[PDB]
């Protein structure tokens, strides 16, 4: 979905935080949330 | 739900008796009936079966699964204060209530006004603070009277059986006798009407617009009765899919997951234009005017 | 299941070959075409699963080229000769465009490879590589688009092999360095076929056990847009990434002032 | 000092680096540490999940942990009062926990006006003329615990009007601006077409003679016949083999030398130590640079002095150690290059500062 | 092979991320992506104060949940300018990740500074030359195994630091050591390709 000719993130400092709770063992996505 | 009892109850002849059906481009309500528990127990709220341990345990399992699945906003309307207290005590003794507390915070109302106010305040604060909050009240309590639930508050409303008023009050019996002797109204029919009215009042306050979507649960097999089910509001009864009639706890959980995932996706008001929302130009369309005329029904 | 595809892009600039013909050197365009056809025949020879794709790079357009001899080889050679003669005979110079559409030919080759891979069944994996022969001078304006090709190949992990005949191209050197393909300039044009066979014919797995000349050194200098000179450390624009030698308050390209209080 | 000593012991290389920098008087401990220099929320399951571990051999493993006790204190301040009023004199801690388990305490089995003031929700408050105890206690203590947890999470007509505005406003019939973007349009797009590639001598051909050459080649290849013998010759094949032969022009260079055996592993490790030390020193130097404040000048001068001291006290002994073995590797050359680059940078900046002042 | 236990702590994770990004230069964008499995978070302090601090720090936060919509996550995404999404399946998960791959639109408050970068070449030292002096790479030096003791490689044009991998910002002088293809690698973002006109074959009266 292209937006207008706009300024973008030329330099990005991305931090990815992932849950490690009990529910990560659920089977919403096979095999579980953690692996997928 | 009944458009003819009010002219009889109020003893008058209204000029116009018109019901306006609800038209939604996006489904915001998911009414489901669960008359069967995990152990296939016939779920009922008759006072003979209200003391049944199996019904209480199935209710506890349903609440636990809903708390583990459905978002923070959870409200549960019982049939009486004593029954609710006994059920809570049984859940504590069984330990099912402990897991529910582990998943989401629980708040239980009492007969004290200040305590109930504090409970409501804490429930709203927890719901807005990202921690699951569950409220337990009665269909005749103050919560069902003058409390409104926003989209993030009315996520789940669960009615534990048809709220039939305890008949031991001879005043109610005398009123039923008088109505029967003066308006040809059966006492059982009036009791069903009143219970359905209270249930709809408990449930009907969970939606505040098109973008407001909530979950409706009715945990009783008696709701499957045509006389009882037919006493539901038109905007709610119409959306009650027969495929959701008398489901189980796991089936209800799966349907809730599907509905939540479908309705949690981003939505644009432009889609409502011409279908459920009318602009200045769309209203001026004569076809739209004919559709609007067809929407309402006079009885 | 090893399907090796060797797409060959031929620098078919009429001007450079005309210059070479006037020089009356030993090597002409006919020898180049013959060497390419022989290399393709050998590639098809090495295995049934192997596939051959030949596309000629010409200024007007990029042309999809494709008795005692193999039937399929004879048919393919006939088709290639027919197509190249049809293109060159009708190749009328109408315009001052001299630089060949190198980028367009590479893009068409990548599209063809993608279409073949889609047509390739899941039972077999189609290893793909591209060999390009450079004869005429390199192009400047295609550079950016050329870059768009390179990573694209690296997107699908396709080797790009460069065979410079006369004019060196640092763009080809960098493309070979990035994609992992082989870059080498032929010292003696008449000996072209052996260079094709000895080096560019074997596949990378075959190249793995093989001993080959080391890759040429590749530089990555930059041009300072205000003067396009070689620069070691430059000022990079955070808006349009334009590089400048000296500090500037406003970028010429993006036309956005550098808000440095 | 004790904490600093423990931290240095946790990183012996740094401790060795700290020694080599301070004992050698290269840098002071003050200047050494000048650049050198977890709360858990309250969970409601800390009671039901935590149980006295009843190991089969009659073992009452309490598994007393500080975080559990802190969570209990935060959720139940009364427990903190009981702990502070009993231990260590009135009773022991473990006996207190055992009493808590045996007591009924363990084995228990409105700011907003509109939608909270249930007492004031009705305008007609007339008179009354127009295991229940266990359940009530359970409900009350559960509500108290929930309120305590919620409070521990944190650790007027205007408000009413704001709450009413939030409740009544519909997102559908409001505004949907969402245009928090800035469009960009560069001036000259041709910069990227020939980007960081330098200017090339892309010479153009001659006059119409170029068209004559094009016509000549067009006619030459218009009547073309494939050839086989002319494709290659043995002499050309021999030349190609010789070029591809080992030691040929295409085979650039050849075999090399085992650098690993040329330098001892102890010398390699010391080189790593010196690399890290000089790298951190120059990192601090470049962090100070560019000198935009007068304080930075003194800091960079001290940085250069520290670099000189470290060089003299370590590299020169290291240079002698390498030279005694007569190692042919110029590992010291890299360090010398870095040191001279930094020194020249500082000297040039000092020259610029002198020129600006004059 | 981790151990999935406990509950997520938005406050602690966001505080750590902010502390890490507190000293980042203004021109560089500060974006955070969070994957939220559980619907319950434990907060050792107030969360909205941290939201205010992040907004003051101009740190973007994007959330992609798995169960359903969370009011706190929605507010966090909306206030900080990020986007909140819900996973329908693995395909939708991949689509959301791909959408988050592309650079986000720049904020109005974002600065535009003239950053200085160096572009060293792959200076390889040959033992045929007497100046083939190997030096352990800085990136490989901070490694448990033997650091790469190569004769040549990439030498920093600013402080003569040696790195065997690119693109890596220089540890010592902070110089962003890149290569020309790296800059041109993102030019398609600057010049996106517009969608083509889909026309039915029967209505397309042209070539086949
Ligand atoms: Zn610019
Ligand atoms: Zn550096």
């Amino acid at each position: 979905e292209h937006h207008g000719q706009v300024r973008l993130g030329m330099m990005r400092h991305l931090y990815v935080v992932v849950d490690g709770s009990r529910t990560m063992e659920d089977q919403d996505l096979k095999p579980n949330r953690l692996t997928c | 739900s009944p458009l003819d009892i009010y002219p009889k109850i109020l003893d008058f002849h209204p000029v116009t008796m018109a019901t306006f059906t609800m038209t939604l481009a996006r489904v915001c309500l998911c009414p489901m009936i669960i008359g069967r528990g995990n152990d296939q127990v016939a779920i009922s709220s008759k006072f003979e079966t209200r003391e049944d341990i199996a019904v209480i345990r199935n209710y506890g399992n349903l609440l636990l699964e809903m708390s583990a699945v459905v978002p923070d906003g959870i409200v549960a309307f019982f049939t009486s204060y004593q029954y609710m207290e006994s059920t809570v005590a049984s859940w504590y003794e069984q330990g099912i209530l402990e897991n529910i507390q582990r998943n989401k915070l629980l708040f239980i109302e009492t007969q004290d006004g200040a305590e109930t106010s504090v409970a409501l305040e804490k429930y709203q604060e927890a719901c807005e603070n990202g921690r699951g909050a569950i409220l337990l009240s009665v269909a005749r309590g103050k919560v069902s009277e003058g409390i409104d639930f926003v989209h993030h508050y009315g996520r789940a409303v669960i009615m534990f059986g048809v709220p039939y008023v305890y008949t031991q009050s001879r005043i109610l019996k005398a009123r039923l006798e008088y109505l029967r002797d003066q308006f040809q109204i059966r006492e059982n029919d009036f009791l069903t009407f009143d219970a359905m009215r209270h249930a709809a009042q408990c449930v009907g306050r969970a939606i505040r617009g098109k973008t407001d979507y909530g979950l409706m649960v009715f945990a009783d097999k008696r709701f499957a009765r045509g006389d009882k089910r037919g006493k539901l509001p038109r905007w709610i009864q119409e959306h009650l899919t027969d495929a959701n009639l008398n489901l189980t706890v796991d089936e209800g959980v799966q349907v809730a997951k599907y509905f939540l995932r479908q309705m949690a996706q981003p939505f644009h008001r432009e889609d409502q234009l011409g279908l459920s929302l009318l602009s200045l130009e769309q209203l001026e369309s004569e076809e739209t005017l004919k559709r609007i005329e067809q929407i309402a029904q006079q009885l | 299941d090893e399907l090796n595809l060797l797409v060959i892009v031929v620098d078919a600039n009429p001007i450079w070959w005309g210059k070479q013909a006037l020089k009356e050197s030993q090597f002409t365009l006919s020898k180049c075409i013959d060497a390419v056809m022989v290399l393709g025949n050998s590639h098809l020879f090495m295995n049934r699963s192997n596939k051959l794709a030949v596309i000629a790079s010409h200024i007007q357009e990029s042309r999809f080229l494709y008795d005692g001899k193999y039937e399929l080889l004879t048919s393919a050679n006939e088709v290639i000769v027919e197509e190249i003669k049809d293109l060159m005979t009708k190749s009328d110079i109408k315009g001052q465009h001299t630089e060949t559409l190198l980028a367009g030919s590479l893009a068409k080759a990548l599209c063809y490879i993608h279409r073949m891979n889609k047509e390739v069944k899941d039972n077999q994996e189609m290893k793909s590589r591209i060999l390009v022969i450079k004869a005429a001078e390199d192009s400047a304006l295609q550079y950016m688009n050329f870059m768009n090709v390179i990573f694209a190949a690296q997107k699908q992990n396709i080797l790009i092999d460069a065979c410079v005949l006369d004019s060196d191209s640092g763009l080809l050197q960098q493309a070979c360095d990035i994609t992992g393909g082989l870059y080498l300039k032929v010292p003696q044009m008449p000996s072209l076929l052996q260079y094709l066979l000895w080096v560019f014919l074997p596949d990378q797995d075959q190249r793995s056990q093989l001993i080959l000349p080391p890759p040429v050194h590749v530089d990555y200098r930059a041009a300072c847009f205000c003067h396009r000179n070689l620069i070691e450390i430059g000022y990079v624009c955070s808006v349009c990434l334009s590089i400048f030698c000296n500090f500037s308050p406003i970028c010429t390209t993006c036309e956005t002032a550098f808000k440095i209080s | 000092l004790e904490e600093k000593n423990r931290m240095l012991q946790e990183d012996p290389v740094l401790f060795q680096l700290y020694k080599d920098l301070v004992v050698s008087q290269v840098i002071s401990a003050e200047e050494f540490w000048a650049n050198r220099l977890q709360d858990v929320g309250i969970s409601a399951a800390f009671l039901a999940d935590v149980r006295p571990q009843t190991d089969g051999c009659n073992g009452l493993r309490y598994n007393l942990t500080s975080d559990i006790i802190e969570s209990i204190f935060r959720t139940y301040p009364a427990v903190k009062m009981k702990y502070a009023e009993n231990v260590p004199h009135n009773m022991t801690e473990k006996e207190f926990w055992t009493r808590f388990f045996q007591s009924h305490y363990f084995h228990r089995d409105g700011v907003k006006n509109p939608l909270l003031d249930l007492t004031a929700l009705e305008d007609k408050p007339l008179d009354e003329g127009y295991k229940e105890n266990s359940n009530a206690a359970i409900i009350k203590r559960f509500n108290h615990h929930s309120a305590m947890v919620l409070a521990a999470g944190l650790r007027q007509p205007a408000v009413k009007r704001a709450k009413l505005q939030e409740s009544i406003e519909y997102e559908d019939l409001g505004k949907n601006n969402s245009v928090k973007t800035i469009a960009l349009n560069l001036k000259k797009s041709d910069r990227y077409y020939h980007g960081p590639t330098p200017i090339q001598s892309l010479q153009y051909a001659t006059s119409q003679d170029i068209i004559n050459s094009f016509q000549s080649i067009r006619q030459e290849m218009e009547a073309y016949t494939p050839k086989l013998t002319q494709v290659l010759s043995s002499s050309a094949a021999s030349s190609t083999i010789t070029a591809l032969s080992p030691g040929g022009a295409l085979m650039q260079g050849g075999t090399q030398q085992a650098i690993n055996q040329m330098v001892p592993n102890d010398i390699q490790s010391e080189l790593k130590h010196l690399y890290v030390a000089v790298g951190e020193l120059l990192r601090h130097f470049w962090s100070c640079f560019p000198v935009n404040t007068p304080f930075l000048e003194e800091k960079v001068v001290k940085m250069k002095s520290n670099l000189e001291r470290f060089q003299v006290t370590k590299l020169c002994p290291f240079q002698e150690k390498i030279r005694r073995q007569y190692l042919s590797t110029n590992l010291v050359s890299h360090i010398e290059e870095m040191l001279q680059t930094a020194y020249n940078k500082l000297h040039t900046w000092q020259s610029r500062r002198l020129m600006k002042k004059t | 092979d981790m151990t999935c236990h406990g509950e997520p702590s938005l406050y602690n994770s966001l505080s750590i991320a902010m502390q890490t990004l507190k000293h980042m230069p203004g021109h560089t964008s500060r974006e955070v992506l969070i994957i939220f499995s559980s619907l319950t978070t434990c907060d050792p302090s107030n969360i909205y104060d941290l939201i205010k601090t992040l907004k003051a720090a101009k740190i973007r936060v994007s959330v992609i949940g798995l169960s359903a919509e969370v009011r706190v996550c929605t507010v966090l995404a909306r206030e900080t300018g990020g986007t909140y999404h819900v996973i329908l399946d693995e395909s939708h998960y991949k689509e959301l990740l791909t959408h988050h791959v592309s650079p986000p639109p720049a904020s109005s408050s974002s600065e535009c500074s003239l950053i200085r970068m160096g572009f060293p070449q792959h200076t390889i030292a040959s033992l045929s030359d007497q100046d083939a002096k190997p030096s352990f790479s800085m990136a490989h030096l901070d490694g448990n195994t033997e650091p790469g003791l190569t004769l040549g490689g990439y030498f920093c044009p600013q402080c003569r630091a040696k790195y065997c991998e690119l693109p890596v910002e220089c540890k010592i002088c902070g110089l962003t050591l890149v290569s020309a293809p790296h800059l041109a690698r993102s030019y398609h973002h600057l010049f996106p390709l517009d969608a083509f006109q889909e026309i039915p074959l029967e209505e397309y009266n042209g070539e086949r």
